[PDB]
C-alpha cells in the first residue's frame, strides 16, 4: 500500500476516531433532552386508600381512590431556555474535538507510515555498512595470513564487525516495533509499502511566517475551541444573572375520585351525612413564582460565573500563545530541515567521491584497508542523517498544516505523490 | 599521513550521528507526551460541557414539581374538596 | 535484601496500592446505599402552626399542632433495580482497577530494583575504567621522563582522565538518586542488594507470539476492564429504556394531631363550629404513576446511551489494538534483548583481545597512546552495554506476563533466584 | 533585559498563574453561596384557576386565585453548617493550589531564560568548532593546489565541513525554538538576555539534607495540601455521621385568596356551600424531620467517607514519600553539580594545555593540522559541558527551593546578581 490507501484502511476502522464521533453525536442528541422541558409535559398519577381514625375521630373507617391526568407547561422559564442554548454551545465545542481527532489522525498515520520506512532505511544502511566491514575484514584476513598485515588489523576489523552486528540487531528491533505502532494506527499489517521517491524527491520553502500567523488566528482549530469555551463561559453569566427572574407555568387536569365511610360512628342516621361521595373535575391553573431574596445566592453564582468567564478569557490568551509558538516553531523546523537536507546531501556526495577514490586505492595498496573501513562509516552515518532530514521535512510540512488547522486528506495526496516503489516491512 | 583525516572524520562523523540520533528520541518523546497531555485536556473538557448542562438540567428538573407530583397534588386536592363538603 | 525481601516490604508498605484497596473497597461498600431505596424509608415528621385570618376569615385566629410516623416501600420501580445492579458492576470494574494496581507494584518494584544494581555496575565500570587510563596517564609519564615518549602523549592521556573523571561524578550521581526511587516505592533505604550471578545467568525463548497473543486476549485485565465498561454500558441503554416504565410505592402512617381556636369571630354561638379536636389518623395507601409524554426526553436519553455503548464499544477496540501492539512488542524486545546478550558477549571479548593487541602495538611504537585509550573505552563501554542487556532482558521477562496479565509474586521468585551476591548501594 | 525584569513582565502578563488566580477567587466567593441556605429564603407566590366539576361534581364550576409572600429559616439542620465548613476547606485547598501555581512560574521562568543563554553558548561553540574545521579545508586545499596531497584529503575535509554546518544549522535553530518558549511564558520577545559573569561565577555549598528535610516538611506546598485534603476527608466523615440527625425548619406566611362559583349546582338552598370568599391568613409554624430507619444507607455513606479517609491518609504518605524523594535527589543534584563544575573547569584547562602544545606544533610544521582539530573539537565539548553544568546548578538552587517549598523572587534576586552583560538572542 502507499500512504493514501494506508489512511483509508486508518479512516475507516480507527477506533479512536470513531470514539470521537460517537462522543460528537451523543452530544448533538442532547440537544432534544436540553429541548424537552420546554414542551408538554403529561402524566397519569392514581391512588387508593385505606384509614382508620381513633383518638376523637374514634369509629371512623374510609376508604377512597382517585386517578387524574396532569398537563404542565412553562410559559416563562429562562433557566430551561437557557439550558437548551448552553447545549447547543456544548454540542458546537464538541463538534471542533472531533474535527480535532479526525484531523490528528491524518498526522498520526503519516508519522507511523514514515517511521517504518525511515527504519527500513536504517536497517539498510546498517546491513550495507556490516557488508563493506565484512569484505574489509575478510580481505584484511588474507592479507594477515599471506603476512603482508599484523594481527592487529585483524583484531580491529572483527571489533567493527561484531560491533555492528549489536547494531543490525537494535535496527531490525527498530523496524519490527514499528510495523506494530502503524498496524495499532490502521488496524492492518502490510507487507510492502511505498518508498520516498529519493531520485526525484525536492523541497518547497514555507509561506513568510506572518501570513502562517494570519492564517492559523482565523482557522487553527485549538484557538477556536478557546474561543467557544469562552463564549459557553459568558452565556453562564446570563444562566446565573436569570436566576433572579419571576417563573410562570399552565397547567391543565381531568382527574375522578370516590370514597366510602364505616366504623360504628358512621352507623345509624349518621350514615346520611357519611354517604359514599363521587366526584369529577378538569380544571386549568396558571402558577406563577418570584424569589424575593436567597441568601445573596444568585449574586454569589453571578460573580462566581464572571470568574469563570475571566478564567476562560486567560485560556484564550494561553491557547494564542501556543498556536503563535507552535506556527512559528513549525517554520523555523521546516526551514532547519530544508537547510540540513542540502548540507547533508553535499556531506553524502563528498563521502561518497572519498569513498569511491579509497576503495580503489586502498586495495589496490597505498595504505591498509582499514581505511576504506573508516571511510566507509562516514558514508553510511552520512546517509542515515540524510534520509532522517528528508522524514523530518515531510513531517514537519504535515505539522505546520495541523498548526495553521488546515491539515486534511488533499495534503496526504501531496505527499503520497513523493513516493514511489514498493520496499517490504520484513526483509530476509 | 592522509589516514589520520580518514580516522579523525570516522570518528568525529559517528559522534555527530549519536548526537542526532539522541536529539531526534528526545524530540520524539515530547512530541507524544504533548499529543498526550492535549488529549486528556480535550477527554477533561468533554465530561465538563456534558456536566454543566446534566446540572443546569437537574436544577430546572427541581424547579418545579414534575407532572406525576402534580397529579398526586391533584389525586389529594379532590379528596380535600370532598371533605370539605363532608 | 533480595528482590523477592524488597517486594515483601513494598507489598506491606506502599501506599499507592494502599489507596487504591481503599478505593476497592468504598466502591463495595456504595452497593449498600445503592441497595436502600428497595428497602423500607421510614421517619416521624412533627409540626406547630399559628394561624390569623384577616380579611373575611377576620378574627378567626387558630393554633394547630401534630406528629405523623410515616412508612414507605417501593413495590415496581425498575430504576431502582438498575442503580443496584449497575453500582455492582461499577464495583466490579473497580475491582479490576485494584488488581492493575497491584499487578503495576510489582514491575515498578522490580524496574526500580534493577535500575539500581545497573547503576552500581555503571559506575563499577566507570571506576575501573577511570583506573584503566590513570595506569596509562602514570606509564606515560614515567616514559616521558625516561625520554622514551613526547609530552604530547602525556597530554592526550591527562585530558582523558580528567573527562573520565568527570563521568565518575556523574555515574555516582546516577546511583545516589536511583537508590532514592527505591526508596519511593518501598518506603525503606538498603545498604546493599543482592546482585545478578552472571556465571549462572541464561536466557530462555519465550512462547510463540500467537500462544501468548491467545492466553493474553483472555487474561490481560485492560482489556477485562474494557469488556466491563462496554456490558456497564450495555446495562445503562437499559436504565434509559425503563423510564417509559409505570410505577408503584406502598405507603403508610399513624398521624395524631390537636387543633385549637380563638379570636372575635369564634367566640358565642359561632363557637361550635370550632370548639377544638385531637383526631388521631392511621392511613394505609398504594400510589401508581405512568409518564405518558415528557417532550421527547426519555427517547433522547435512549439515543444517547447508545452512542455511549457505541463509545464504549470502540474503547474496547482500543483495548484490543493495544494488547496485540504491547504482546508482539514484548515478544520483539525479548527476542531482540536474547541476541543482543549474545552479541556483546562476543564484542567483550573481541575488544579485549583488540586492546591486548594494542597496547602491544604501542609498546612497538606501530600504535599511539590515542588508540589504547580509544580500546579501553570501547572495552569498557562494551562491558556496559552487555550489563546492561542483561537487566533489559530480565524487565521485559516479567513486562510479557504483565501484557499475559498473569505477573505474580511467583515471577519474582523465578528471577529472585538469578540473585546471589550483595553488593552496597552507597561503594565508599 | 536581565532574569529579574523577565520575571515582572511574566507575573503580570502569563495566563497560567491568571487562569489560576481567577478560579481561586470563584472559590471563595462560592463559600457566600455555601452560607445562604443558612439565611433565611423569601419568595412570593401567586395563583390563578378555573375548575368544572362532573359526574355527581356537575354544575359546580369555580373561579379561584391566590397571593403569598412566604418565608423559611432553619432553626436546626447540621448538613448545611457541615456544606459551609467544607466549602471553607475546599477555598484553603485552592489557595495553596494558586500558591503552588505562584511558585511553580518563578521555576518555568528562569528555566526558560537559561535554556536562551545555554542556547546562545552552545551556537557560539558550534560556531567556534565550525571555524576550527574550516582550517582542515583551507590546508588540504592549499596543499592540493600546490600539488602535494591527493584529492581525497579535500574531500574528507569537505565532508566533515559540511557536516559542522548541518550542526551550526541545529544549533540556530535550537536557540530560535528556546526564545519562542521564552516568549510563550514570557508573553514577550527579547532582542537581549543578561548573559551569567563566568569569570565571577561561584558555586556554594547546600544545607545539610537533614536540616533541608525537617524544613521541607514543615513548609512543602504539596505536602500541606495533602494534609488539608486529609483533614477535608476527616470533615466528610462528621458530614456523613450528621445525617442521622434531626432538623427543624421555621416558616412563616402572609397568605390572601379569592374564590367564586357558578352553574346550576351551585345555586338555591346548598350555595352555603359555594359563596365568594376572599380570606387571607397571616400564618407563623415550625416543622421537625427524624429520620429512623433508611435501609442502612447513612451507615453505608458514613462507611464510605472513613474509607475516603483512609485514601486520603494514603495520598498524604504519598506526598511524604514524594517530597523526601524530591529533597534528597535535589541535594544530590547539587552535589553532583558543583562536583561536575570542578571537574569539567579542570578538563577545560587539559584540554586547553594539550591544544596550546597542538597549536604551536602546528605553527612549526611538527603537527599536523588533523592533531589540532582533535584537540579543538574535544577543548570545545568540554567548554560547552562546563557551560552546561553551570546552567544546571543556578537550576537546581531554584530546584531545592521549590522542595522546601520556599521559592519566590528573592531567589530570582540572588540569581540577577551573577547576570551581568547583554547578549544578543538572535546573532548575525
Amino acid at each position: 500500500e502507499n500512504l493514501m490507501q494506508v489512511y483509508q484502511q486508518a479512516r475507516l476502522s480507527n477506533p479512536e476516531l470513531r470514539k470521537s464521533a460517537a462522543d460528537r453525536d451523543a452530544a448533538f442528541e442532547k440537544i432534544n433532552e436540553a429541548r424537552s422541558p420546554l414542551l408538554p409535559q403529561l402524566g397519569l398519577g392514581a391512588d387508593y386508600t385505606y384509614s382508620n381514625g381513633y383518638r376523637d375521630a374514634n369509629g371512623i373507617n374510609s376508604n377512597a381512590t382517585s386517578a387524574s391526568l396532569q398537563l404542565t407547561q412553562s410559559i416563562f422559564d429562562m433557566s430551561k431556555w437557557r439550558a437548551l442554548t448552553l447545549q447547543e454551545k456544548a454540542a458546537g465545542i464538541q463538534d471542533v474535538t472531533y474535527q480535532t481527532d479526525q484531523q490528528t489522525l491524518i498526522l498520526n498515520t503519516a508519522t507511523a507510515y514514515f517511521n517504518v520506512l525511515n527504519a527500513i532505511d536504517v536497517l539498510s544502511y546498517t546491513q550495507a555498512q556490516k557488508e563493506a566491514i565484512y569484505r574489509q575484514l575478510d580481505q584484511t584476513t588474507q592479507r594477515f595470513n599471506v603476512g603482508l598485515v599484523a594481527i592487529t588489523d585483524v583484531q580491529n576489523a572483527r571489533a567493527q564487525y561484531d560491533t555492528v552486528l549489536a547494531n543490525e540487531v537494535t535496527a531490525r528491533n527498530n523496524l519490527d516495533n514499528a510495523v506494530e505502532q502503524l498496524r495499532q494506527i490502521t488496524g492492518n499489517y502490510y507487507p510492502e509499502l511505498a518508498a520516498l521517491n529519493v531520485e526525484n524527491f525536492k523541497t518547497d520553502k514555507p509561506q513568510p511566517v506572518n501570513a502562517l500567523l494570519k492564517e492559523a488566528e482565523k482557522r487553527n482549530l485549538s484557538l477556536l475551541q478557546a474561543r467557544l469555551s469562552q463564549d459557553l463561559a459568558r452565556e453562564q453569566i446570563r444562566q446565573a444573572q436569570d436566576g433572579h427572574l419571576p417563573t410562570l407555568d399552565l397547567t391543565a387536569s381531568t382527574g375522578i375520585s370516590d370514597t366510602s365511610y364505616s366504623g360504628s360512628k358512621t352507623r345509624g342516621a349518621a350514615g346520611t351525612q357519611y354517604d359514599d361521595s363521587n366526584m369529577g373535575q378538569n380544571k386549568v391553573g396558571l402558577s406563577f413564582s418570584l424569589p424575593i431574596y436567597q441568601g445573596g445566592m444568585v449574586n454569589s453564582q453571578v460573580k462566581q460565573a464572571q470568574y469563570n468567564f475571566v478564567g476562560a478569557s486567560e485560556q484564550l490568551e494561553s491557547a494564542h500563545r501556543s498556536v503563535v509558538q507552535t506556527v512559528r516553531s513549525s517554520f523555523n523546523n521546516i526551514n532547519a530541515s530544508i537547510s540540513s537536507i542540502n548540507a547533508y546531501k553535499q556531506a553524502v556526495v563528498s563521502a561518497q567521491s572519498s569513498l569511491d577514490a579509497m576503495e580503489a586505492g586502498y586495495s589496490v595498496g597505498t595504505r591498509t584497508i582499514v581505511d576504506v573501513l573508516d571511510a566507509t562509516t562516514t558514508l553510511y552515518n552520512a546517509k542515515q542523517e540524510l534520509a532522517n532530514a528528508r522524514y523530518n521535512y515531510l513531517i514537519n510540512q504535515l505539522n505546520i498544516k495541523s498548526a495553521l488547522g488546515t491539515l486534511n486528506e488533499q495534503d496526504l495526496l501531496a505527499l503520497n505523490n513523493a513516493l514511489s516503489k514498493p520496499v517490504s516491512t520484513n526483509p530476509e | 599521513e592522509s589516514s589520520a583525516a580518514i580516522h579523525a572524520t570516522a570518528k568525529w562523523s559517528t559522534a555527530q550521528l549519536k548526537k542526532t540520533q539522541a536529539e531526534q528520541a528526545a524530540r520524539a518523546k515530547a512530541a507524544a507526551e504533548a499529543q498526550a497531555k492535549a488529549k486528556a485536556n480535550r477527554d477533561a473538557l468533554t465530561q465538563r460541557l456534558k456536566d454543566i448542562v446534566n446540572e443546569a438540567l437537574r436544577h430546572n428538573a427541581s424547579r418545579t414539581p414534575s407532572a406525576t407530583e402534580l397529579a398526586h397534588a391533584n389525586n389529594a386536592a379532590m379528596q380535600a374538596e370532598d371533605e370539605r363538603l363532608r
